[PDB]
RNA sequence: UCGGAGAGAGGCUCGGUGAAAUAGACAUGUCUGUGAAGAUGCGGACUACCUGCACCUGGACAGAAAGACCCUAUGAAGCU
RNA sequence: CGGUAGGGGAGCGUUCCGUGUUAGGGAGAAACGCGUGCGUGAGCCGCGUUGGACGAAGCGGAAGCGAGAAUGUCGGCUUG
RNA sequence: GGCCAGUGAGACGAUGGGGGAUAAGCUUCAUCGUCGAGAGGGAAACAGCCCGGAUCACCAGCUAAGGCCCCUAAAUGACC
RNA sequence: AGGGUGAAAAGAACCCCCAUCGGGGAGUGAAAUAGAACAUGAAACCGUAAGCUCUCAAGCAGUGGGAGGGGGACCAGACC
């Protein structure tokens, strides 16, 4: 359970660079959203 | 703006043209152009081969015919000439070697009792998976492997052998589908086959 | 504080070609120097020398700057039709040289250790070379072996 | 320095962390100010409000100390860096006490409007070096 | 595994559930419009549907199951008085599932309730 | 007497210099510069005496395979045989330089070594 | 059982390359016959 | 025997806050052999595209903690 | 003219002191960073759109005088 | 002799033996070789086995031990 | 345990973002990259931009040779 030693910078830029380009995938989703909230007949958003 | 990419691009050619050299091939070539005198004193140090040296379109074409010929001496005189040790041009870095053609793999002759004792045995990663399998099991079976079993031994097993382990081509058939620098026949040394 | 402007002078592009087509491409010819080749034996390696070279060898015993030294331990000099195949020295031969300023070459650190038996050792050598330039080769008109 | 082109603008050690401040400014590099002012107003993070503060606070800086447009005005660089962590001895079990960082960023963000000439062809004239000096102000693949 | 096990379970305990089930389905019926997560949106949608349709029919033992399920007294009354004048001839479909934005904390999923 | 000092910083400074380009903490990290400056010293060591040693074998099987294009059986050995008793003292394997950069020449080496 | 297995520095003393054969130790090293002295080096010329 | 289903709190995902023991640097395969006599690091062969996520813990002689057992100290102390 | 434990000879560097209110220095000292330079090396010398007031060499002396190790220690910052 | 240190745990190999079970990379001695304190080459790897004693440079040559099919330098050398 | 903005608070009038904190102009200053976390600011650590390069690959991450490519160049053969 104990990590026996430590990681270098090459696999922690790896992971959080694969956690940032995760946040990444979610805003384009947020960019559709916020385009389709945008002028025109969509029946959300009250 | 596409001739940003195209015009710019055709400018570094251009430019890659005017100031960049060709690399002339060895062959009815003396020492030095005069401009090759001024240049680098690739002289006195130990020549090392450019990339216009070792080309796989203008390498050669070898065609065996391993009909009554020994298994392991075919794969020793197929092994000198992948590696390139038959050629001056030898640098045992890069892949100076040729491209070789073994047609006739069911037909290759072994000496002794290699047929019914000798095994090529494989295993994967778990215990009791070694796969019993001799000679003649081959031979009925994919005979082309016994042959690229043999040279796949013979040849630096790094990145580099693994490289020209492609250079190898054997078809089980009497026929090869090759028709791409017309392959001239192997020079043999062997005196014993 | 804005964007500056558009400049006015109305200036008119010359699209005659004749000029940036003459300064843009270079018109440098190599000196042919000539149609000879020797290998010398210096100090007690062999050197490829042609005639114009700044060569690298070992002499510091003694030799003068700027002086004028002939080479005449000669083995192989060739022509572009016919080479010399020295029986040890080809016979009367003179590679004519200009043994120029001495030099120190790169430094090579010698530095040596063993292991946990606690040695070390940072030292360094700069080894006494000779730049020398090749005036030309003469001497070495007899038996010819041409093919 | 781009003679006279871009607006930049720093930011406080406001109290939240590097990384999410980080993964939010990594999406926003690049994207003009419309589109970021379309995302920043519905990305689901809590490190997207003080992003978009400066951003509007850069934008309107970029508006109001230049005088630009807040539609030819793309994100320059964007960076944001480490800032002051506070130090926090929180007890826990068995007798233990362990550190616990309060973290806070530095942020840093850089926007470009496009001041261009736009010339009209590419053919190179080597003559009058203090006109060209002025005639190119930024371009690419810069030769000898 | 849940193949087949069709009712919508939320994040809270079974009689906890009923009663979210019951109070939220109340207080649809008393502002008609409302705020929720999605999947308590779809958990109004299938009960009110139950209600709407429940006092469809008004005898007294819709209306004694009916004031059963909602909690509050003068809600059930206001509803048979109002659901065959409205709601005749729709056939199903009583509700809207109006989507909106996440919730600031959460990033929760959040939802609308109309009554059509 | 207080003797706070700087000389470290150079000391270790030059070494962090020549350290460079040493993939990682092989290049930031002080306590393996130290030893990636003593292993790179005697790696230069090493490599330079089997350079040495790895250009006379890269030299001796280059002449082999230039010999070797013949087709008649004329080993590498039988080059030495005839090219020391026909006496030539010490072409010192650059034969094996202008082997490939003059083939013409060295054709003309070993069919004068045949005669 | 009763064999020893020949351990290390045994297994050195055993499994060494040893050439056994009593041509290849009388062999000398080849003579070629002595050649004149080459000349010098180099040589000053004013 | 011989397990099976269901309800919660965790576990999985998202948004917030956010440690810890550990850590020479790690570009951190399997068999087999060798070696301070139990090797990812040495040798030969075979096998493996890179990199995550969720579980399991066989190894890293895993983490702890200058072995309570054994012995040494011209040690300490209690007791007889 | 390999070298561990170890012995001897010769030197570099640091801060202070004598020369010294030294030469030099807001026309940029010390620092910090740099080298196509020189040494057997400890190091010197030179260059800096950084910095802003001190301080060389030579000939000598004195040390809280030189760091990679002490489950060292004190601050800073990582890993997980 | 003067001043002044370490060392006093050795290991394997050949021979001469004792203890053992003429068992141990076992234990104790006597002469010698190596390692310790010894790099390089051969031994696949591998302190003690063979050659061999590393001041340094060379993109020099000849050899010892050992090798000359390929991986990997040199003979698919010759004759019994 | 926590010292040192300037020479002098001359400590930022006024405009914009704006609930503040903060930021940008302008103004003071020789210096505002001396802005109140304020004097030189190094390493670990976290980043961003530019050049080359990694997704059939076994490696104490080097070193010797160096394919291909990039940069300034002047002893254009050199250097990184």
């Amino acid at each position: 359970a104990v990590p026996k030693k430590r990681t270098s910078i090459y696999k922690k830029r790896i992971r959080k660079n694969i956690w940032k380009k995760k946040g990444y995938w979610a805003a384009l989703k947020a960019f559709s959203l916020a385009k389709s909230l945008s002028t025109g007949n969509s029946k959300s958003f009250f | 703006s596409t001739k940003c990419t195209e015009e710019w691009r055709q400018l570094k050619e251009a430019v890659k043209k005017e100031f960049a050299i060709p690399h002339v091939p060895l062959d009815q070539r003396w020492m030095f152009t005069l401009e090759e005198a001024t240049g680098p004193d690739i002289w006195n140090t130990t020549w090392y081969p450019k990339s216009a040296d070792h080309v796989p379109t203008d390498k050669k074409w070898y065609v065996v015919d391993a009909t009554d010929l020994i298994l392991g001496r075919m794969a020793s005189t197929i092994a000198i000439h992948i590696r390139g040790k038959n050629l001056a041009s030898y640098t045992p870095s890069v892949d100076m070697g040729a491209f070789v053609i073994v047609v006739n793999a069911d037909k290759v002759a072994v000496s002794g009792k290699k047929r019914t004792q000798k095994l090529y045995r494989r295993h994967s990663g778990r215990p009791g998976g070694l796969k019993e399998e001799t000679f003649d099991q081959l031979q009925k079976r994919i005979p082309e492997r016994i042959i690229e079993h043999a040279v796949r031994g013979m040849l630096p097993k790094g990145r580099l052998g693994r490289y020209l382990f492609n250079h190898l081509k054997v078809y089980k058939g009497a026929e090869h589908p090759h028709q791409a620098q017309q392959p001239i026949d192997l020079p043999l040394r062997d005196k014993r086959i | 504080v804005l964007p500056d402007d558009f400049q006015a002078p109305e200036p008119g592009t010359p699209e005659y070609n004749d000029i940036i087509n003459q300064f843009l491409p270079k018109k440098g010819p190599p000196p042919p120097r000539e149609e000879i080749f020797a290998v010398v034996v210096i100090g007690s390696r062999q050197y490829i020398v042609i005639p114009g070279r700044w060569i690298y060898t070992q002499r510091l015993k003694g030799a003068t700057v700027n002086d004028k030294i002939v080479l005449n331990k000669v083995l192989l000099v060739g022509t572009k039709a016919s080479t010399y195949i020295g029986t040890p020295i080809v016979t009367n031969a003179a590679v004519h040289a200009v043994v120029e300023e001495q030099l120190l070459d790169d430094k090579v650190i010698v530095f040596k250790y063993k292991k946990k038996k606690n040695y070390r050792r940072n030292i360094g050598h700069r080894q006494p070379i000779t730049r020398i330039k090749i005036t030309g080769i003469t001497g070495y008109e007899d038996y010819p072996a041409s093919t | 320095p781009g003679k006279c082109d871009e607006i930049t603008t720093r930011g406080y050690s406001i109290s939240m962390s590097v990384d999410k401040a980080r993964r939010v400014i990594d999406q926003i590099r690049g994207r003009s100010y419309a589109e970021t002012l379309m995302i920043l107003e519905l990305m689901p993070y809590r490190a997207c409000y003080p992003i978009f503060k400066l951003i509007y606070s850069a934008a309107a800086n970029a508006s109001h100390n230049k005088q630009f447009n807040k539609a030819n005005l793309i994100i320059s660089k964007a960076e944001v860096n480490k800032g002051i962590t506070l130090k926090k001895v929180k007890p826990r079990a068995r007798g233990r006490s362990y550190m616990i960082k309060r973290p806070t960023c530095h942020i840093t963000i850089v926007l470009r409007d496009i001041t261009h000439f736009d010339s009209y062809d590419k053919f190179l004239e080597s003559l009058t070096p203090k006109k060209l000096i002025a005639l190119l102000g930024l371009m690419s693949t810069g030769r000898r | 595994m849940k193949h087949g096990r069709k009712i919508h379970r939320l994040s809270r305990p079974a009689d906890q559930r009923r009663a979210l089930l019951r109070g939220l389905t109340t207080q649809l019926l008393k502002h008609g419009r409302i705020k929720t997560t999605r999947a308590k949106a779809s958990a109004m949608r299938k009960y009110v549907d139950k209600m709407i349709t429940l006092a469809k029919e008004g005898s007294l033992h819709k209306r004694r199951q009916a004031l059963g399920f909602i909690y509050e007294k003068q809600i059930v009354h206001a509803l048979f008085a109002e659901v065959p004048e409205r709601y005749g001839d729709r056939n199903g479909g009583y509700t809207r599932i109006i989507r909106t934005l996440p919730r600031r904390g959460d990033n929760a999923p959040m939802a609308y309730i109309e009554l059509v | 007497r207080v003797k706070r000092g700087y000389i470290a910083r150079r000391r270790r400074k030059k070494i962090r210099f020549f350290a460079s380009s040493f993939r990682g903490a092989h290049s930031r990290l002080t306590r393996t510069i130290a030893q990636q400056k003593i292993r790179a010293l005697v790696s230069a060591h090493r490599d330079r005496d089997r350079q040495k040693r790895d250009f006379r074998r890269l030299w001796i099987t280059r002449i082999n395979a230039a010999i070797r294009e013949r087709g008649v059986y004329y080993n590498y050995s039988k080059f030495i045989h005839d090219l020391y008793k026909r006496q030539l003292l010490l072409n010192r394997k650059i034969l094996a330089q202008i082997a490939i950069l003059n083939p013409n020449c060295i054709y003309m080496i070993y069919n004068e070594i045949i005669k | 059982s009763s064999r020893p297995q020949k351990k290390g520095t045994a297994h050195h003393m055993k499994t060494r390359p040893k050439k056994t054969a009593r041509w290849d130790i009388k062999r000398g090293p080849a003579v070629y016959p002595p050649l004149p002295p080459l000349p010098a080096e180099w040589t000053i010329v004013s």
